[PDB]
């Protein structure tokens, strides 16, 4: 419920729960919203902490400002900044490759010091890109996602480790901050506790002290249990605060003539003052928290401090003395334990608020550093903010982040669930975060802590398995960036309905309860016995008293695109992340019905998506047609919503937007108004429900392999439609000017009879491999012709025609229509890039139908090639006739544990025959649980199986027991769940029965059409002369390493040498084999490789005489 | 990095035959040596 | 302390080091002569110009 035009999708749920899904764009749009400063948000943050609501720019500008000379005689700063309204609309930055922006305005003040005098100015600081209504940014057209990306937290860090010689612990301690230098304070073999500080270890923690201003006696009174530091100061052989602020200074900063002013202020510069040690907010934070320095203070003063590091010094010591809680003088006690890092206690989420606000830091303060090397050399008393400040270094800083940067992705959309998973994504990779390389099996883990926080079963299964993950359903993102979630807190055994975010310090401190626990219908445990993760991760059974928190609902722990899975618990988690990541490819069809057995998550996940209409106020439909809709609002106003016909996604996909209303219905303000390109009647559809059989037949669903009834293609049942776009510039030239038209040279008028007069070709009319697009001719020049081509035109009178011919032509494997042409022009005042005087984009779309070696797949993730479609005739059919659509292998399906496709199937039979539980002598007790007005269903009616609280196996067996008959009394499928099915072949009824139903699938995006490649003579390389790979050029295959050794192996020569020389890199030995061949000669000899050769050139050019010798 | 050789090889002759103090003559024949090692093996000595 | 050969022998080891940096070893390179006045480049350029009319009148 809770959507007003929700379709009744009957659940299988047990458990009420009290929270419902947020929005799952929050992570993008509230963090974008604090970067801005928006009402919204600082509203919001008034409500949760309006002690000191800071949007990200503005505390840029307080963190900058004032800025100072180095006499300090005259200042500027900073203020107030504010936002203009969209220089154009959302639609039109798409069409004319403009980016989503709005200018910004600032308020610098310049400030006289010695004299006095104030200038405040309106500054531009510069198109600032927005982020629209689904979350997302448009740059150049296209439209970009910027991802969140998980790094560790700065703070400090100790750990302990094993010598494995002498067997006694080493601790350490990493204060890593931000924008800043390390230090680390391990304890080593002997009792000499090192300081090691920017890799230079050596000098023990009393010259620090020292260094610091601790005289021995109070290091002594601060340490009088600590034994190892009283040694150290035993064998300090170093005494004087000067003498040891002169061996810091030959230690950390050699080849410098040290001096004893120098060094007093070296450290306050490494370590206090702001300038250059600056850990953040949330390292502060951390720090804080970590000693418990100040419980109440509010946060400020980003810089470290020596109260803290002389805690960071006595944790170290009494962690390795073995304590179990600290108090700090002045401070509150705090318990002494290793902390780790892949607890989400440590790796906070920064966001893309605070990607975009680092980029905006580290660009203001090369304008910052600007300002003041001008604010010197030009005179005094004659400058004004507008001239000091520069504005192209921050402009250049985001345009660079925006673009040429991992973390802003091309945002691919196959469908809404392709594109909601795209946002929400946490990737561990990125600048700041660690690389693939180097990244250690330890971190690719799912800790205990990513409960609620992050999905353990989705993320890629290639070489990024684990750096990659997804939000939780009900995840939320701290200030800091931690990752909260909700909880129900239960008292003295009560389940109350108060939701509290917990973090992983929160969660681990307090005990949770779980969320199927059987609740007695008011509040308490039927059992005092329950279910309870504690600290470390442990699952215990506790009584119920002890129990301080609940989780909100089942499914808490599980991402968006793994809740649409049905019956998830009973599969494994190989084949559940198979499923999952692999829901995510599916292409959009012409017709996208909704699925019969699913989730409660298909709805929400399909409105929230961004790519449904919905009416944002109440109203009355007025008028209704296929390119847009007119609601008529309860008062007065009324407002018309666009539709978007055929419009290509970013990866060749279909994105129509079919109303779903009428000319006299009425809508509330939150109803889906119009379907999406997978989308059915609001909720979510990937694919279609197909006639399943688990018999292996005939060889042909062998190993994976898949057979489709003709009637797919027939019906179009899987058919997709492909948009593809073709751009050429016709552009400037040093010898002329390239132009649009039809005369084209040495060409015939065969090929011109679908081109226009202007030179593009007609909309609507078909093209084919090898036709001509856009007629472009550049100007040749002058070249001198052979005496036989001279010969040939002196024959047939034909001219010189001094201009090339170079047209777009539809490259090769492309056919369909032609939809659209988008022609630009420098005469009609259209931005375009400098050189460029003419530009025409022409849109193809081919309508393809389904074939085999397509790519089809299930919720369970069971994928698999379509081996042969079969025709109508010769398929299994039931006893009445109807032919099964889809059949799979029997095989497959034990060995991969996903079991859960069975269990669906069996469900999606139940839904769509309908069934009828006949409690004439009472409710059956297999159906005692089960919730009303499921007891009979009409036939094709939709179920909804959540998550981890569905139907139940004892549930799906009696539902199969009542299957009322489809139109004469027959019930085609048994108790069992199988089926006689007659073999359309050969005639005789299979032996035994076999498994029947409905399953879900979907079309991949893994298409032959785009897969089949061939080349036999194509460009080449460059440097080498071997050919180019992809089939975005023509290209050749790999001929590997590991092929060559089979080559060998195989105790073969000739075709070895074939394939490395007169194939490849043999100049004028490919052009011989090729006349050879057109001539029917034999194949000649070959010759020594280019490739050799050019090696033999640079071990040349590496000085090294390389000489080959005959004899 | 042919350019950076030439440059610096160039720039040493200037110096050599105009007539300079053996700090700076010292100086650039380094970054002549020092081109000619990045053009041989970059990152095998200091900073790539 | 300033004084007792502490200072001066972190001084002269300090000196005697590698800088692999090579801005940094021209730097320290550079940073061994101390700065002028007006009046000594004055005399300087006096000095230049009889050593040039000197170099002169030997051609």
């Amino acid at each position: 419920n809770s959507v007003p035009g929700a379709p009744n999708r009957v659940s299988f749920a047990k458990l009420r729960e009290p929270l419902e899904v947020p929005g799952l764009l929050d992570v993008q749009t509230d963090s974008f919203e604090w970067l801005i400063g928006s009402p919204r948000w600082r509203e919001s943050a008034a409500e949760r902490g309006d002690v000191n609501p800071v949007g990200g720019l503005e505390e840029v500008l307080y963190e900058l400002s004032p800025i100072e000379d180095f006499s300090g005689s005259m200042s500027l700063s900073f203020s107030d900044p504010r936002f203009d309204d969209v220089k154009a609309p959302v639609d039109e930055c798409k069409d004319k490759d403009m980016t989503y922006a709005a200018p910004l305005f600032v308020t610098a003040e310049f400030i006289n010091n010695n004299t006095g005098e104030i200038k405040s100015q309106t500054v531009f600081m510069g198109d600032f890109p927005m982020m629209t209504e689904k979350g997302t940014f448009i740059i150049n057209g296209t439209e970009r996602v910027v991802v969140s990306q998980l790094v560790r937290s700065p703070g400090v860090y100790f750990d302990e480790t094993i010598d494995k010689s002498t067997d006694k612990t080493l601790h350490s301690v990493k204060v890593i901050p931000s924008r800043g230098a390390w230090l680390e304070f391990d304890v080593d073999k002997r009792d000499t506790v090192g300081v090691r500080i920017d890799r230079k270890r050596r000098q023990p923690v009393t010259v620090l002290l020292k260094a610091l201003g601790w005289t021995s006696e109070q290091i002594v009174e601060r340490f009088g249990f600590s034994e190892i530091m009283r040694s150290t100061l035993e064998k300090d052989n170093t005494v004087g605060t000067d003498e040891a602020l002169l061996d810091i200074y030959r230690k950390l900063r050699p080849g410098e003539p040290p001096t004893k002013e120098s060094a007093q202020t070296l450290l306050e510069n490494l370590f206090f003052k702001e300038k250059r040690y600056d850990l953040a907010r949330v390292g502060r934070y951390k720090v804080n928290k970590k000693l418990g320095l100040h419980v109440g203070e509010p946060i400020t003063s980003s810089t470290l401090t020596e109260e803290d590091v002389v805690a960071t010094i006595e944790y170290l010591v009494r962690l390795h003395e073995g304590q179990t809680t600290m108090t700090v003088p002045g401070g509150v006690e705090v318990p002494v334990e290793t902390d780790d890092i892949d607890h989400f206690g440590n790796r906070r989420l920064r966001t893309v608020g605070e990607l975009i606000q680092n980029q905006i830091r580290v660009g203001m303060s090369r304008m910052e550093r600007v300002v003041r090397e001008r604010m010197t050399t030009q005179d005094v008393e004659a400058i004004t903010p507008q001239t000091l400040i520069n504005i192209r270094p921050v402009v250049a800083a985001i345009k660079e982040f925006f673009g040429t940067s991992q973390l802003s992705q091309f945002m691919d959309q196959n469908n809404p669930l392709s594109g909601l998973t795209h946002k929400r994504r946490l990737s561990a990779l990125g600048p700041g975060g660690l690389s693939r390389e180097r990244a250690g099996l330890e971190v690719r883990d799912v800790h205990p802590s990513h409960y609620g926080r992050m999905c353990p079963i989705e993320t890629p299964e290639g070489p990024n398995i684990g750096l990659i993950g997804s939000l939780s359903v009900y995840a939320r993102v701290n200030p800091f960036g931690f990752i909260e979630t909700p909880y129900r807190k239960v008292v003295d055994g009560v389940v109350s309905d108060e939701i509290v975010y917990l973090t992983a310090d929160e969660e681990d401190r307090h005990v949770v309860a779980q969320a199927n626990s059987p609740i007695d219908a008011d509040g308490r445990f039927v059992e005092p016995r329950v279910l309870v993760r504690r600290k470390a991760g442990e699952v215990e059974y506790v009584p119920s008293s002890e129990v301080d928190y609940m989780d909100v609902s089942p499914r808490q722990m599980v991402s968006v695109a793994t809740a649409m899975i049905p019956f998830l618990e009973h599969d494994d988690a190989n084949r559940a992340l198979m499923g999952a990541n692999m829901q995510r490819q599916a292409v959009p069809l012409v017709r996208s019905e909704a699925p019969l057995v699913g989730t409660g998550m298909e709805l929400r996940a399909a409105i929230d998506a961004g790519d449904v209409v919905v009416a944002e106020e109440s109203g009355v439909i007025e008028e209704v047609s296929a390119d847009y809709i007119t609601v008529m609002h309860d008062n007065g106003t009324r407002r018309t919503y666009r539709m978007r016909k055929f419009a290509r996604s970013n990866h060749g996909t279909c994105a129509n937007q079919c109303p779903i209303v009428d000319a006299g219905d009425r809508v509330e303000a939150g109803q889906v108004i119009a379907d999406g390109p997978c989308t059915d009647d609001g909720e979510m559809a990937l694919g279609k429900n197909l006639l399943v059989a688990i018999m292996p037949w005939e060889g042909h669903n062998y190993e994976d392999a898949i057979i489709l009834s003709n009637r797919l293609v027939e019906e179009d049942v899987l058919t997709s439609i492909h948009i593809e776009e073709h751009e050429i510039d016709a552009r400037d030239t040093k010898l002329g000017a390239e132009e649009i038209t039809r005369d084209i040279p040495n060409i015939s008028d065969e090929v011109l009879a679908d081109l226009d007069e202007r030179g593009i070709v007609r909309i609507g009319a078909e093209v084919r491999d090898g036709d001509i697009l856009v007629g472009k001719v550049t100007p040749k020049g002058e070249t001198e012709l052979t005496p036989e081509e001279r010969l040939l035109r002196a024959i047939f009178g034909e001219k010189a025609r001094e201009v090339r011919d170079t047209s777009l032509k539809v490259p090769h494997g492309e056919s369909g229509k032609v939809i659209g042409i988008r022609v630009f022009s420098r005469e009609d005042e259209d931005e375009l890039p400098a050189g460029v005087n003419e530009l025409v984009r022409v849109y193809v779309a081919q309508k393809r139908k389904i074939s085999d070696g397509d790519k089809l797949a299930g919720r369970h993730g069971n994928k698999g090639v379509i081996g042969k479609i079969l025709p109508v005739e010769d398929m299994p059919f039931l006893a009445d006739g109807t032919p099964v659509d889809i059949i799979l292998n029997t095989h497959g399906v034990p060995r991969r544990m996903n079991i859960g496709q069975i269990l669906e199937t069996h469900l999606g039979w139940c839904a769509h025959s309908g069934w009828k539980v006949d409690a004439a002598k009472g409710v059956p007790d297999w159906a005692a649980r089960l919730p009303d007005e499921l007891l009979e269903a009409q036939p094709n009616a939709i179920v909804s199986t959540p998550v981890f609280d569905g139907a139940q196996e004892a549930e799906l067996q009696g539902l199969l027991s009542c299957t009322l008959p489809n139109r004469d009394g027959d019930v085609l499928v048994d108790a069992d769940g199988k089926a006689m099915l007659f073999d359309g072949r050969s005639g005789e009824p299979f032996p035994y029965p076999v498994t029947v139903g409905y399953m879900y699938i979907m079309k991949l995006h893994h298409l032959v059409d785009d897969k089949i490649h061939a080349r036999s003579t194509g460009p080449y390389s460059m440097i080498t002369q071997q050919p180019l790979g992809g089939k975005a050029q023509f290209g050749g295959q790999r001929f590997g390493e590991m092929e060559c050794w089979a080559m060998q192996a195989y105790g073969a020569a000739y075709t070895l040498q074939e394939l490395l020389t007169i194939k490849s890199d043999d100049t004028v030995g490919r052009v011989k084999v090729y006349e050879a061949i057109v001539k029917g000669e034999n194949i000649p000899e070959p010759g020594i490789p280019e490739s050799f050769k050019v090696l033999l050139k640079e071990l040349q050019s590496l000085c090294l005489n390389v000489e080959v010798l005959s004899s | 990095l042919y350019r950076r050789v030439i440059n610096r090889n160039n720039r040493l002759k200037r110096l050599i035959d105009l007539g300079a103090p053996e700090i700076i003559v010292n100086n650039e024949k380094r970054m002549l040596q020092e081109s000619v090692d990045a053009l041989f093996d970059n990152g095998r000595r200091g900073r790539p | 302390e300033d004084e007792s050969e502490a200072l001066r022998q972190a001084r002269k080891d300090a000196e005697l080091t590698a800088s692999a940096d090579s801005v940094r070893a021209y730097l320290k390179q550079i940073g061994k002569v101390a700065l002028l006045n007006a009046e000594e480049e004055v005399e300087l350029a006096k000095r230049i110009e009889a050593g040039l009319y000197a170099t002169q009148l030997m051609t």
